């Protein structure tokens, strides 16, 4: 089973430097020709760097846009690759994932989140919904950088749940959740917000009380 | 090189073939022989998927429902008996020059048409205890995807500090949701009573209104 | 200035389908009306579809006679639409013009040709006309479908031009140019018919010889 | 709802005035006061071109000349001081309800008469070196625009086989233009060889002849 983990990003300063990480398992990773791909709402999908085969002496390439100020590295006894950002740009903000395999970008994980700011992180506050067959909302508010995680009762009610996008405005991000239950089934079985933001280490549970 | 994917959006009904283009400013055909095409599929809140390389090959797991074909500068993704599953964004990329990635198609499920379910919600004890004050409205499971709404405050209308966002499209039902978070100062919002949330949809000449009033 | 650039028409089969844009700049696209309209030697002018203002909800409306085959659709933030359609009839057959505008059809494209055909494309035949002041001409024949372009040396002649409309004739087309230069001009100075066939991707050179 | 155009066509003097009438078969009153109709010009070889909307306003760009006016069921597009550039075909338009279009009316200028210049071609020799064989005439710059063309071969009139194509009026010096090509066998053509292209024209008394002879 072929698995490919990205980590190590998140909020940094114009000019800053940052390194990201791939962790993979499941194929001969030295066999694999690696990339590094992003992705942003402006500009979409970019290819970022790769670093080839043992066979081809791990050979690298950069975009032209990010040459000279990232390097790119792997270990494959660790089955490991590397991303290493200096002086990074508001424009360098995005989602960057891990990709590779004997077939070029036949696997991808599920990426990481790099964001270059100024802006400084927040942590949300965390309000419960309680109505005016039921629905149920939690909003999630004044936060950054993304990402937070929301569930409802630790994941255990998926359905009939909408979680909405963090939007940003002001330096500031939102976010909020509904779900939809029967009558029958709140307030007479609680049904609880669980809100987590990495960034700020906060980790909240919000009770919806009539 | 350039790699322009066509269309923007596509809206295709269930079992319906749909078929998608991206061309390039360039050949992509290699001095080896090869042309380096793939095709991938991007579900909501996941990563791209690998479908196709090399113009036509299916990755391993993927079905031959999908299909790529063309040469040159030319290529097609075509997709018959489109499932439920298979809504998302598509992308084409070529690696035969510097690795470039067109704009992507989004498919969408065509289905019949709802009108959306409306919930507003007060700002909540600990908000107000802060200093703050947010009203919240919920639209959800509507189609299709375009909808108005309008706060209106003791009657008239409110549209500074409102925050919206849209669900991607949910494929267990193939609507869509909506949030509007209107954000006020506390002592502004217990000057008013009236509360309204107003969403104008395609499915009913006219809005389906959401109220509280403070006392 | 106000563009409406119409791209993607050409030759379908009967029960084909096909996907035609409109590219739009120099106005707020996302405050615009839109309209597909389409034009033919039956039926004349006729709406197609219509799609409206984000404040209108972006709500689309389509004749009847296309009901449940074509799309309409559009993206504000590209200042693009489409028209996206099935099961194409012989009927369907016209010339496709983009209209739209803060007011209502207030700007047209130049449009697209859509032709749904099971005729097959053919290269024209291009042939040199010599005289029996002096008068030349260019006859392009047997082929399909529309458009081609005619043109004398590749456009420096253009005064004393006549082009002629193709007609139809057994599934296939044929077009002719003529131009009136003076005796001092020809055969003293080379002049030669340019002729593009896209659908069939050729570009022919004919040059005049007494 | 049908819009009627009338007149068909519209021969008019430059500096005169013109007027144009289109008829619909219901009410364009829409139920919130307005009128929604609309008038176009097609210049030839160009799209449609937006002159009035609302019945009376003149969008951005068109000349005062223009004027529109009428109520109910009954409008008139007027012209004054018609300038050459003028010509084209006028179209009015209603949306109050499901948009529809009048058949147009195609507007000429009228001009002091014109002899047409008149061209024979046999076939190249590029076509007869591939078994077909078109002899072409082009009859160009005339006015007015009636104008009738006749093949004879060997002093005998043939229909079968010709195509002919006429220019719209050309606002540059308002004449029009003809071709026409009899396409014949190999085999026919050289069969005979008197070719003969013959235009009866205002203009001339007497048939406009044009001949070659082969060998
Ligand atoms: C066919 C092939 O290997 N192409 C590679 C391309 O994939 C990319 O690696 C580039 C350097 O970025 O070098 C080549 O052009
Ligand atoms: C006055 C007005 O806007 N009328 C529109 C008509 O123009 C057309 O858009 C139709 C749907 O095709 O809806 C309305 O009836
Ligand atoms: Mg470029
Ligand atoms: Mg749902
Ligand atoms: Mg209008
Ligand atoms: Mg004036
Ligand atoms: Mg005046
Ligand atoms: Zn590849
Ligand atoms: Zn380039
Ligand atoms: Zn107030
Ligand atoms: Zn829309
Ligand atoms: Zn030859």
């Amino acid at each position: 089973q072929v698995q490919l983990q990205q980590s190590g990003g998140g909020l940094v300063q114009p000019g800053g430097s940052m390194k990201i990480f791939c962790a993979a398992s499941g194929f001969t990773f030295s066999d694999a020709w690696m990339d590094w791909v992003r992705q942003s709402p402006e500009k979409g999908l970019e290819w970022v760097a790769e670093i080839r085969n043992k066979a081809n002496n791990h050979e690298t390439y950069y975009a032209e846009s990010v040459k000279g100020r990232f390097t790119i590295t792997r270990d494959d006894s660790k089955s490991r690759m590397s991303l290493q950002m200096n002086s990074l740009r508001a424009e360098d903000t995005g989602i960057y994932y891990c990709s590779g395999g004997k077939v070029r970008n036949a696997y991808w994980g599920q990426g990481t989140t790099v964001t270059v700011s100024s802006k400084t992180t927040k942590a949300p506050s965390v309000y419960p919904l309680a109505p005016v067959s039921v629905t149920l909302g939690c909003l999630v508010k004044g936060y950054f950088p993304e990402p937070v995680t929301l569930t409802w009762n630790s994941g255990s009610l998926s359905s009939g749940v909408h979680t909405f996008p963090a939007v940003l405005q002001s330096d500031l991000y939102t976010l909020s959740s509904s779900v939809t239950v029967t009558s029958s089934t709140w307030p007479s079985q609680s049904i609880t917000c669980n809100v987590a933001h990495p960034a700020s280490s906060t980790k909240v549970d919000k009770k919806i009380e009539p | 090189i350039q790699l322009t994917q066509s269309p923007l959006s596509l809206p295709v009904s269930l079992g319906d073939q749909a078929s998608i283009s991206c061309r390039s400013s360039q050949s992509l055909v290699h001095s080896n022989g090869n042309t380096y095409l793939h095709w991938y599929l991007q579900k909501p809140g996941q990563s791209p998927k690998l479908l196709i390389y090399k113009v036509s090959n299916r990755f391993s797991g993927v079905p031959d429902r999908f299909s790529g074909s063309g040469s040159g500068t030319d290529f097609t993704l075509k997709i018959s008996s489109v499932e439920a599953e298979d809504l998302g964004v598509y992308f084409c990329s070529q690696s035969t020059h510097v690795p470039t990635f067109g704009g992507g198609t989004k498919l969408e499920i065509k289905r019949a048409d709802a009108a959306p379910t409306v919930s507003i919600f007060p700002p909540s004890s600990e908000q107000l205890t802060s200093g703050g004050a947010s009203v919240v409205c919920f639209l959800n499971n509507f189609y299709p995807k375009d909808i108005n709404v309008k706060w209106k405050i003791d009657g008239s209308e409110r549209q500074n500090g409102v925050l919206n966002s849209w669900t991607d499209q949910d494929s267990k039902d193939s609507t869509y949701s909506m949030s509007s978070t209107l954000t006020l100062t506390k002592d502004e919002y217990e000057r008013h009573n009236s509360y309204t949330c107003e969403a104008t949809h395609k499915t009913s000449t006219s809005p389906i209104v959401k109220s509280f009033n403070r006392e």
